[PDB]
């Protein structure tokens, strides 16, 4: 297959349409072939991309996701953390299968020379499973245990969700 | 999300911050799960740049028929300039959307935020809006892809080649989301020209990226077994326009653009067998 242009084989080469209502179809998509020749995503921007709504999550609920990658089919991430004590427990609740099971990874404290007295920054790395049925829904949330309490970071309710292929 | 909603509302010439929010997120996933060199397979219909002129693209799609009755490829350029670039970027991540193997979309050097804040598209997010709505159209454009193959013959760009450029895997290794930097592959790839008197490379006028002669692009077609660049940056007065005896051409679909000119605009219909024609829209 090769390129050729129209006023090679006879024909116009321009057709000009000078210039100066809706209406509906219904529309079988398996009759319209695919353009396209031919993995994990993360189905949210870092919630650090945005410093101002980060700011806001972070002081509203001491706990918020910092950056997200996936590296490999593993997931890779930062939280940060408000200090309200010294002794802290901060987790991942990761599910597989849409919640009719999660488990919990626990997070490592980073050293973090900067980054102010104020806040510490835990990380966590997840192995996903090798395969995953591609109806089930892949989702997370962050706990922080501190101070006799417990605080989330589930999105503002959506959980951080990651779709496959 | 609604998107017939959103698309019936679009077509009728309004909408909330947070269905313009859903359609820069759902886009921006469907971006990065396809490749940043996007391989497709003709017939397709190409078009150049917009540039908010939002009639104009209707007129576009009534001329050369509403998705997904053929598959379109857009070279950049969707957002300065124009009086509408908010209904244009809405119709056209909603498109990509509901036809996403059949509807394409190129990052334009108007894509990114540097540019967009100054010409325009972050003052109608301000007034219309607000800020927020323009950071996260920010973070959606950063995830566009750069090039098309077509058919393994035709490659696209917004901009044109690249004095880097030795195979597409330094394009393919690009990682997204990333802002466009001031120099290097993707600068030139969103900025470079043509000029006619440049053998080979040279300076460009506009300040950004370079200027590549005729030999240039012959070696290039030649070294890739290519047979048509495709690109579309700049204004044209027939709306297309040839270079290097028909081994380049340029796009521009936006008409009269923005009244400064009297260009018309044109898009390039290539069917099953690479074959090519135009189809132009000429103002009265
Ligand atoms: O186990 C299946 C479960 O999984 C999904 O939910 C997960 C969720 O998405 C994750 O985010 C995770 O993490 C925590 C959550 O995000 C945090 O926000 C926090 O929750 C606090 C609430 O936000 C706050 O509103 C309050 O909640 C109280 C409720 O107001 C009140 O209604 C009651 O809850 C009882 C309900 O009446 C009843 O519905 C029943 O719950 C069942 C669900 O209806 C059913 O769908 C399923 O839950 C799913 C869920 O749909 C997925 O989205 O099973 C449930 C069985 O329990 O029972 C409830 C009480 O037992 O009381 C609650 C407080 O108890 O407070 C909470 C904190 O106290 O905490 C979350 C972790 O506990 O949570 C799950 C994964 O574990």
């Amino acid at each position: 297959k090769r390129v050729v242009f129209a006023d090679s084989k006879g024909l116009s080469l321009t057709a000009i349409h000078v210039f100066s209502d809706l209406q509906f179809d219904l529309l079988d998509l398996n009759d319209i072939s695919s353009a396209l020749k031919h993995n994990l995503i993360l189905d949210f921007p870092q919630p650090s991309t945005d410093y101002l709504s980060f700011r806001s999550h972070f002081q509203k609920n001491f706990v918020c996701l910092e950056n997200c990658s996936l590296q490999e089919r593993t997931v890779t991430g930062t939280v940060k953390v408000k200090n309200v004590s010294f002794e802290k427990k901060v987790q991942i609740r990761i599910t597989f299968d849409s919640w009719k099971n999660y488990t919990d990874v626990d997070c490592v404290y980073m050293k973090n020379v900067y980054g102010g007295t104020d806040s510490d920054t835990f990380s966590f790395a997840i192995d996903l499973p090798p395969v995953i049925p591609t109806e089930q829904k892949i989702e997370f949330c962050i706990s922080y245990h501190a101070n006799g309490q417990v605080f989330w970071d589930n999105n503002d309710g959506q959980n951080y969700r990651i779709v496959h292929v | 999300l609604n998107l017939d909603s959103i698309i019936g509302r679009l077509l009728e010439v309004q909408l909330t911050e947070n269905e313009i929010r859903g359609l820069c997120l759902k886009s921006r996933e469907i971006f990065l799960s396809q490749p940043i060199l996007l391989e497709l397979e003709a017939p397709l219909k190409i078009c150049g740049d917009i540039h908010g002129q939002y009639y104009d693209l209707l007129r576009l799609f009534e001329y050369g028929g509403f998705p997904p009755e053929s598959n379109y490829l857009f070279l950049g350029d969707y957002v300065d300039r124009g009086k509408q670039s908010l209904e244009t970027i809405c119709l056209l991540l909603a498109y990509k959307i509901k036809y996403p193997e059949n509807f394409f979309l190129l990052r334009g050097n108007h894509e990114c935020a540097s540019i967009n804040r100054i010409y325009g598209f972050y003052d109608e997010c301000k007034r219309r809006y607000n800020i927020k709505l323009w950071k996260t159209f920010t973070d959606c454009f950063n995830c566009l892809p750069i090039a098309a193959i077509v058919d393994e013959k035709i490659f696209c760009c917004h901009g044109g080649l690249s004095p880097d450029l030795q195979s597409m895997e330094q394009i393919r290794r690009i990682m997204r989301p990333t802002d466009v930097p001031d120099q290097g592959l993707l600068c030139d790839l969103l900025w470079s020209d043509p000029d006619k008197d440049v053998q080979g490379w040279g300076e460009n006028d506009r300040g950004v990226s370079f200027t590549f002669g005729a030999e240039v692009v012959a070696k290039f077609l030649h070294k890739h077994d290519l047979d048509l660049i495709c690109r579309a940056h700049q204004v044209v007065e027939d709306g297309y326009e040839f270079f290097a005896k028909r081994q380049l051409v340029t796009l521009f679909s936006a008409p009269n653009y923005c009244g400064e000119f009297d260009n018309a605009g044109a898009m390039m219909s290539v069917d099953e067998t690479l074959m090519c024609s135009f189809q132009i829209l000429k103002p009265a």
